[PDB]
């Protein structure tokens, strides 16, 4: 594997170029926040009796 | 930040090295340097990963926390070692200039001063490691001691 | 018209006005790529641009 | 890590004609310079957050003492304990 790439730097450098590009673009679709979420789900069911 | 750079800094300066203490062109000294040391970068990224791997199997808040964390650390550590393989021999043996003849050497300033003091220090450690090693008995009750504490 | 009277769109309206056209801007990156892939596959800068 | 970058250089070195304690002090003497350099970069990297301040500075203080000093005393020992190790499980569980 690494002798295949030290006669091909241009072949590298592609791969690394089509890295840096998934990476911009993955940066370009991401929420922002503070923490992840952790809180659990909750249901609540009101009544009235007057 | 610290830990993606790991695998280059030992391939490169196994290569420089070897340049240097053996007056070799850089293409064939990169695959010697190469072949020396293409088994430290996997099992060095091995345990890395090995480690990270378990954080990820855990529920709750401090399982989500604990996911976040490991998943980035290992994502990015394994593209590191990937990164090292494939792209760094192609630069050092393309876009490295020859190192001249003693180049390295000569240096005045803090640069000289440095590199004695970091040979003196190379000789004090081995000095003492092989000294270390005479008594295989009170050290391992010292460190018996150590993790005691 | 004053205050008191708003607009709104219907039907093929809405996304007209939810925004235009990205033809253009997915054709560039299809030329990106076919450079990259025959940038690699020939193992030079110059040539994929005949 | 840094435990392995000396034990597995040892093995392969002590499988021909050297002996343990030999196959250590080679092995220590040639892979002293990257552990440091490794173990450095990594310390100067996390002293950022150790001297943190401002807005949401309390988690990266908590952080960066634990992540520091334990790299820090743990580098330190290791460079020092790691061939004793390796010489005294080879002497005990011989194979
Ligand atoms: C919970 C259970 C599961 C836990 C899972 C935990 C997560 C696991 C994450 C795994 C991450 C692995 C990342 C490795 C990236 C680099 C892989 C390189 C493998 C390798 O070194 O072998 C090379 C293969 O080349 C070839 O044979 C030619 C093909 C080249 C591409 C092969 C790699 C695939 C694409 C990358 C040749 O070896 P070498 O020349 O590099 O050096 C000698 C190394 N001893
Ligand atoms: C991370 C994403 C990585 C995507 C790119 C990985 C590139 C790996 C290149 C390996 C090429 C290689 O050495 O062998 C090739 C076969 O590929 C294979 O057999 C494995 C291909 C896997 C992709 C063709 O062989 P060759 O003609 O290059 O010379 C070797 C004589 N077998
Ligand atoms: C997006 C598309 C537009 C930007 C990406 C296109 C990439 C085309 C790069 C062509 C560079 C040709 C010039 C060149 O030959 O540079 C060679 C390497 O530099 C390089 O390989 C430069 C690598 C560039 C990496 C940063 C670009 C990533 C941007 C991706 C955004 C998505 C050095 O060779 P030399 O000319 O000095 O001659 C001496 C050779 N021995
Ligand atoms: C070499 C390659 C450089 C990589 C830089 C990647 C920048 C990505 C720009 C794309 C982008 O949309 O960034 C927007 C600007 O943010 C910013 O303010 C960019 C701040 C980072 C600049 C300093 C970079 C560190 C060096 C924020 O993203 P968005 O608002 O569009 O949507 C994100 C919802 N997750
Ligand atoms: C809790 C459990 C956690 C498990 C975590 C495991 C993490 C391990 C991540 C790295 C493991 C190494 C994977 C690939 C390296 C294995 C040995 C490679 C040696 C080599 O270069 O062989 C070449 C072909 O191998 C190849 O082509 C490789 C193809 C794959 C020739
Ligand atoms: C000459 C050589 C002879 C060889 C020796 C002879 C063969 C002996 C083989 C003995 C095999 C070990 C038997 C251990 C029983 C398994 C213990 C429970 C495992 C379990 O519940 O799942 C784990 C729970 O961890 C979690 O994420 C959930 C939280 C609970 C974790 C707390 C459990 C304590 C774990 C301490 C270590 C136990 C062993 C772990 C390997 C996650 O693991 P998994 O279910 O996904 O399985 C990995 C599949 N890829
Ligand atoms: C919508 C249209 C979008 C189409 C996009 C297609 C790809 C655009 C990028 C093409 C880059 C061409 C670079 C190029 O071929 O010129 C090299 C040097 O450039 C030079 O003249 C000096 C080097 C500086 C050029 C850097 C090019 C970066 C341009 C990227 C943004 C545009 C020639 O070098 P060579 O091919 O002879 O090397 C042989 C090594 N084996």
């Amino acid at each position: 594997m690494a002798k295949f790439f030290i006669d091909r730097p241009i072949f590298a450098w592609v791969i690394s170029i089509f890295i840096i590009a998934a990476g911009i673009f993955g940066i370009k679709s991401l929420p922002v926040s503070q923490y992840p979420s952790v809180a659990a789900p909750t249901i609540t069911l009101h009544a009235i009796y007057p | 930040i610290g830990i993606v750079v790991d695998d280059a800094i030992v391939v490169v300066e196994n290569v420089e090295r070897i340049m240097a203490g053996e007056g070799l062109p850089p293409k064939e000294a990169t695959k010697k340097a190469m072949g020396q040391i293409s088994g430290a970068v996997i099992g060095i990224t091995a345990v890395l990963i090995s480690v990270f791997v378990p954080l990820a199997m855990f529920s709750g808040a401090a399982g989500n926390i604990y996911k976040q964390f490991a998943l980035t650390m290992a994502s990015s550590i394994a593209f590191s070692a990937f990164l090292a393989l494939t792209l760094t021999p192609a630069l050092c043996a393309t876009m490295l200039k020859t190192i001249p003849k003693g180049h390295h050497e000569e240096k005045k300033g803090f640069f000289g001063w440095f590199n004695k003091k970091f040979d003196s220090w190379t000789h004090g450690y081995e000095g003492r490691v092989a000294k270390v090693l005479r008594k295989t008995f009170r050290m391992m009750v010292v460190y018996i001691g150590l993790a005691v504490v | 018209l004053g205050s008191g009277y708003s607009l709104e769109w219907g039907g093929q309206s809405r996304e007209e006005a939810k925004g235009g056209s990205q033809t253009i801007a997915l054709y560039a990156l299809a030329a990106v790529a076919v450079f990259l892939v025959l940038a690699a596959l020939y193992e030079s800068w110059s040539i994929p641009l005949a | 890590k840094n435990a392995i970058l000396i034990i597995e250089f040892a093995k392969d070195l002590q499988a021909q004609g050297k002996s343990a304690v030999e196959a250590a002090l080679e092995a220590a003497r040639l892979r002293f310079r990257p552990i440091i350099m490794t173990s450095f970069a990594f310390i100067l990297g996390v002293v950022p957050l150790y001297i943190a301040g401002g807005a949401s500075s309390a988690s990266q203080r908590a952080i960066g003492t634990t992540v520091f000093w334990g790299m820090l005393i743990g580098t330190l020992l290791s460079v020092f304990l790691v061939p004793l190790f390796y010489v005294v499980v080879r002497k005990f569980f011989k194979e």
